[PDB]
């Protein structure tokens, strides 16, 4: 696990340094990747906190619970909004290559990044003042979690599931399906690697971001007048949540490898930066 | 043929000049380099007070 | 017919005459000179605004304003002290290979693949820079240009020739011929009475501006000479070529004086410039960095790395305080 | 700290704004480099004009399907190509014209020029659009004279189809990379729109590949 | 190169007016524009300034709030809209062009001006002498003094010398206290230090008679101070 922490920090730091040492020729996707790397390194910095939480107990306090929840929610929503933005960018640059060449917007990437960050701020502001270090429930173990009532809890959880899973997944699926169709129609040699990378990215996203969200959905429906819950059901739900979050963390540490190091331009730029160290 | 005569005349012109020894030219170059050493802001940097570039 | 035999005999006589006056070498005489320390230079200013390769630049005589020509059809004139863009001149032809700054500062010059030298007037009553002259007549591309007295300009072209133009009339006052390959660069003597031109035939030639003769030719390089510059004294010059050498010749001795090669360097040389006292020789290479050589001992004394592409232009102010280097990454850096 | 240097800074900022706008406008254009040998047939390609005194470079400006094309002809230089070819490093594509009606081994020098240009250290990524001109005259020539004059090692018969295919495939195989650049070939026809459509398609493909490289998908 | 003004005349107190300044013969978009007014039998006084591109606008204290300076570059015109014209606004207004970069000469050209009549701390520039009797062929020295030193940390002393001939708009002579303007005869010279400045005329002619004004360009209120008269 500490191996995952080290790898995530190293990859995100290297990507951010390479993209930040030479802040030129970052058309749209390099800027989006830089912001994604910042959010990813924030996640990697945050992870050992919950790691030691799951190790023994949440004997930390309440204010740091609040700030950790706020920062985690902000960067977790950013990590999906930026992925959707990257997919839309790639859709625009390939499906509409000749159309966007004529009248490509000059400053549609930085404004988009700030809009994403602001929307995420307004999205995850009214959450952290709504959780605390809750007292001993039937789980006989205090946890950094919510306390406001059940109907609000399920409304917030459903809204977070929808805006955070469905919209990024729909945008990614549409954009990459159109990209794959265009690449299939075209001819050449780069198209093979393009389809391979697109399929790999889509498979990785649908394999990592989904498990936790489908476990959250089954938890929601269970607490909405459905199947009865016993000790086995709750234990299975909790262990599934743990495994799915491990998958999510591994996807976090894997994103820079799948988005930066697979491109020849980024590798050439990072070698050029290294040669003048 | 005309270019040959032009080249030959150019060669005569170039061969008709007078040359000083290499030692004298080297000494003159060294003397010039040493006589203006104090007025070279790249050899001996000026103090930062009188440096127009910060 | 047999005139080649006479030419070879004259060449042999010239070689023997050069040998007869080569008693010592400058390295032997300067072996007793105390070496200079590690010349450490720092970047003070970085000039941004060019969106293509910067192909030439030139300092003003006041050592504060400099012109910079780039392939996006721009002739930006900067104030180096505050990095302020004093002027921005758009060029009709974006293929520019050279630029010059008048000694008085009232005019600038431009030229390139269009075989035309354009003279722009900076100080007009309308408040804008307008092209004042469009000197034409060269058949090949223009590789260099240098003002003499705000009305005479020397231009070297890619058709193996140079010319001296009277600007107010627009016709070549003089034409200099004798090179075999393209003339890649020229530099004026401090008194503007003679000028040296280096060509692609691995030869440099000394021309008299008045009455237009070739006084003496210098050989020794194995490839095309890309840069040339005069010694501050005016009795010597340095030529850089594609064989990774910075050979320094002397006018009076009519011989090669010193080579500045190094085993590490394997690239060509784009720009060559001296210091105020002539003790340092700054050369731009294709390793994306510039090198400083002890002009009297042929020992490297520093590196000016910091450019992400080939260093295309290099110059030193008349007061010698700063060094401006421009490369193909569209940035100019002032070093001190 | 500033009295009327503030106005100088404001003027510099206005200059920067103008430079940025001009740079964007210039970057929204397609640039092509027209190349070929003597008597290659560049006239039938530059005749598709839809918009100087200097004999140094020719700029042909036109448009098609709202896309803007500028084509540079540098055939009036007669100097060593290595001296000025690096100026055209960032062109979108090269347009190489080859005449099929040639005999003083003109096709041999055309092939040599194509090999030199394709394997240049600067054009390691720019694509090449090959225009085989004068197909009808070549058909008459091959009906009269055998193709073995230019290529004695030809094994096929003497017809327009297979001879043209052989020449096209030989020119394609003259490429020595086949992994980072593509060669698009067209046989110039009398219709003035088909050639421009082929150029547009090749340029669109090149743009798509460049965007694939930019987006990290390659 | 010319600037032609219009819109003057007689206005009742509390009314409104719009002066126009049409520019022809130069790149109007590249020049900042000032409105400078002169009261009847009084020294020049700065009124308003608008930069190139209308980025920055400055007004004098006495006209701030009820004056508005604007420019229209496509038509090459400068507008001054003034409301609540009190009895102290009767003057002659001049349209002045000024370009600012390194080594430029601001305030180089002045318009003819228009007369408007209305019915019924920061820095000061002092010119002690108001009139001297002079003969042709002799040298004259005109002295100006400021409350605050005009020298700046960049080495520039922002002092300008203008000459106004009888019945004509002011003409720039000296900029930055030591630089001769374009077309000004060599015989004019300027010098000084910090707070005390002098203008010297070596061998004057009948064309040098008129009123000489000094002006500061360090702090933007841009005070003038009454000039010195030269006659005979
Ligand atoms: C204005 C409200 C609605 C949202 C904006 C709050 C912004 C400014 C953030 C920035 C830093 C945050 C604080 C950081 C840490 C703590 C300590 C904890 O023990 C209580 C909450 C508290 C005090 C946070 C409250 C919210 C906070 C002040
Ligand atoms: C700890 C909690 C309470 C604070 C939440 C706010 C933090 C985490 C968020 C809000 C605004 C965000 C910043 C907004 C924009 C940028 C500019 C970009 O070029 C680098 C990232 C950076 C700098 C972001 C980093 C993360 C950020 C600072
Ligand atoms: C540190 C632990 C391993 C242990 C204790 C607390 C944890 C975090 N938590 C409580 C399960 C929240 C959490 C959920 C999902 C993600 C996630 C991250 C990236 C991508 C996708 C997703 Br989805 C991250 C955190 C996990 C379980």
């Amino acid at each position: 696990y500490s191996l995952l922490f080290l790898l995530g920090l190293l990859g995100n730091g290297a990507v951010a340094a390479v993209l930040l040492s030479r802040r030129t020729a970052l058309s749209s996707t390099d800027t989006f990747l830089l912001h994604l790397a910042v959010a990813d390194t924030l996640l990697v910095l945050t992870l050992p906190l919950w790691a030691v939480d799951a190790a023994v107990q949440w004997v930390f306090g309440s204010g740091l619970c609040k700030v950790a929840g706020a920062l985690f929610n902000i960067n977790f929503y950013a990590g999906a909004l930026l992925l959707a933005c990257i997919s839309f960018d790639r859709y625009l640059n390939i499906v509409h290559a000749t159309q966007l060449y004529r009248r490509g917007p000059p400053a549609r990437v930085t404004l988009t990044c700030l809009a994403v960050w602001g929307l995420c701020l307004l999205f995850a502001l009214p959450d952290f003042i709504f959780l605390s270090a809750h007292h001993d429930e039937r789980l006989n173990a205090t946890h950094c979690q919510y306390n406001f009532p059940q109907v609000g809890r399920t409304a917030l959880r459903v809204l977070q599931l929808v805006a955070g899973f469905l919209l990024p997944l729909l945008v990614m699926a549409y954009c990459y399906a159109h990209i794959l169709a265009v690449l299939l129609v075209s001819r050449g040699q780069r198209r093979l690697r393009a389809m391979r990378l697109v399929v790999v990215v889509v498979v990785a996203f649908a394999l990592c971001w989904t498990p936790y969200h489908l476990v959250v959905l089954v938890d929601i429906l269970m607490d909405l007048g459905a199947l009865a819950r016993n000790c086995g059901r709750e234990s299975r739900v909790d262990v599934a949540k743990s495994v799915t979050s491990g998958l999510g963390y591994m996807h976090c540490c894997l994103n820079p490898l799948l988005y930066a190091f697979v491109g020849v331009k980024f590798r050439e730029r990072m070698w050029m930066l290294l040669l003048r160290l | 043929i005309a270019q040959a005569r032009k080249l030959v005349e150019q060669l005569k012109m170039e061969a008709n000049i007078d040359r000083i020894k290499v030692s004298k030219a080297a000494a003159d170059l060294m003397a010039y380099c040493e006589a203006h050493a104090k007025e070279d802001p790249l050899l001996t940097p000026v103090p930062a007070s009188e440096n127009p570039f910060r | 017919d047999q005139l080649r035999q006479e030419a070879e005999q004259l060449k042999n006589q010239i070689r023997d005459a050069r040998k007869a006056c080569a008693d010592a070498t400058l390295s032997q005489i300067t072996n007793n000179i105390d070496p200079v320390g590690r010349i450490q230079m720092r970047t003070r200013r970085t000039l941004r605004g060019h969106l293509a390769k910067i192909y030439a630049m030139h300092w003003g005589t006041d050592s504060r304003l400099l012109v910079s020509a780039s392939q996006d059809g721009k002739l930006i004139i900067w104030d180096s002290y505050t990095t302020n863009k004093v002027h921005a001149i758009p060029l009709r032809s974006s293929w520019v290979m050279t630029c010059a700054y008048a000694p008085s500062g009232n005019y600038v010059a431009c030229g390139g693949l269009d075989n035309i030298c354009s003279i722009y007037n900076l100080k007009t009553r309308e408040g804008n820079v307008r092209v004042s002259r469009e000197l034409a007549g060269h058949t090949g591309y223009l590789s260099c240009c240098r003002f003499l007295d705000d009305n005479q300009i020397v231009t070297s072209s890619g058709d193996t020739t140079c010319a001296l133009w009277d600007i107010e009339t627009g016709q070549q006052t003089t034409t200099f011929t004798g090179h075999t390959g393209d003339v890649m660069s020229l530099s004026l003597a401090p008194d503007t009475r003679l000028f040296v031109s280096g060509a692609c035939d691995a030869s440099a030639k000394l021309w008299d501006v008045r009455e237009g003769m070739c006084r003496q030719t210098f050989t020794g390089h194995e490839s095309d000479i890309n840069a040339i510059c005069f010694f501050p004294n005016g009795n010597a010059f340095a030529t850089g070529s594609d064989d990774a050498t910075c050979r320094l010749f002397d006018l009076r001795a009519d011989q090669e004086l010193m080579t500045y090669s190094h085993d590490n360097i394997i690239c060509g040389i784009t720009s060559v410039s001296f210091s105020k006292s002539g003790r340092l020789l700054l050369a731009g290479y294709d390793d994306f960095n510039c090198n400083v050589w002890d002009a009297l001992k042929a020992d490297r004394a520093g590196v000016l790395a910091g450019h992400d592409n080939r260093v295309s232009c290099l110059g030193v102010t008349d007061d010698g305080m700063a060094v401006a280097t421009g490369s193909w990454d569209s940035f100019l850096k002032i070093w001190n | 700290l500033s009295a009327e240097d503030k106005a100088a800074v404001e003027r510099s900022k206005m200059i920067d704004r103008n430079l940025r706008e001009d740079g964007e406008k210039a970057a929204r254009e397609v640039k092509l480099l027209l190349l070929g040998a003597g008597e290659s047939g560049k006239s039938t390609i530059v005749k598709q004009m839809k918009i100087v005194k200097t004999t140094g470079i020719v700029e042909t400006h036109f448009t098609f399907k709202d896309l803007h094309f500028k084509m540079f002809d540098v055939g009036a230089q007669r100097s060593e190509r290595k001296k000025w070819i690096h100026c055209f490093e960032g062109v979108t594509a090269i347009i190489f014209c080859v005449a099929l009606s040639d005999e003083m081994n003109r096709m041999h020098e055309s092939m040599k020029l194509f090999d030199s240009i394709c394997n240049n250290k600067w054009f390691t990524d720019t694509s090449i659009i090959l225009f085989l001109n004068k197909k009808d005259l070549f058909e008459e020539k091959i009906k009269k004279s055998p193709l073995t004059i230019c290529y004695p090692e030809y094994a096929g018969s003497n017809t327009y189809e297979e001879a043209a295919a052989y020449i096209q495939c030989q020119f394609e195989d003259l490429n020595k990379r086949k992994d980072t650049k593509e060669i698009y070939t067209h046989f110039t026809c009398s219709t003035d729109t088909k050639n421009v459509q082929f150029v547009f398609d090749a340029v669109t493909d090149v743009i798509i590949k460049n965007n694939l490289k930019d987006c990290g998908l390659f | 190169v010319q600037l032609v003004e219009s819109g003057g005349g007689l206005v009742q107190p509390g009314g409104s007016r719009k002066l126009s300044c049409s520019a022809s013969g130069f790149a109007f978009s590249s020049f900042g524009m000032h409105w400078v007014r002169q009261a009847p039998e009084k020294g020049l006084e700065w009124v308003a300034y608008i930069s190139s591109g209308s980025g920055t606008i400055y007004y004098a204290d006495t006209v701030k709030g009820r004056f508005t300076i604007s420019r229209d570059d496509p038509k090459n015109t400068l507008f001054l809209q003034m409301t609540s014209l009190r009895s102290e606004d009767t003057a002659m207004y001049y349209c002045v062009r000024s370009i600012y970069y390194y080594g430029s000469s601001p305030f180089d050209f002045w318009g003819q001006g228009t007369t408007l009549t209305v019915s019924s701390s920061d820095i000061v520039m002092t010119q002690a002498t108001s009139s001297v009797p002079v003969t042709p062929g002799e040298s004259v020295s005109i002295s100006c003094r400021s409350s605050k030193s005009l020298l700046h940390s960049n080495g520039n002393t922002y002092l300008y010398w203008f000459l106004q001939r009888p019945g004509q708009s002011p003409q720039l002579l000296i900029y930055r206290m030591s630089n001769l303007a374009s077309g000004v005869p060599d015989r004019f010279s300027g010098s000084g230090s910090g707070t005390a400045f002098t203008l010297t005329i070596s061998r004057l002619e009948a064309e040098d008679v008129g009123v000489y004004y000094c002006m500061q360009h360090l702090e933007y209120p841009l005070t003038f101070g009454a000039g010195t008269k030269l006659e005979l």
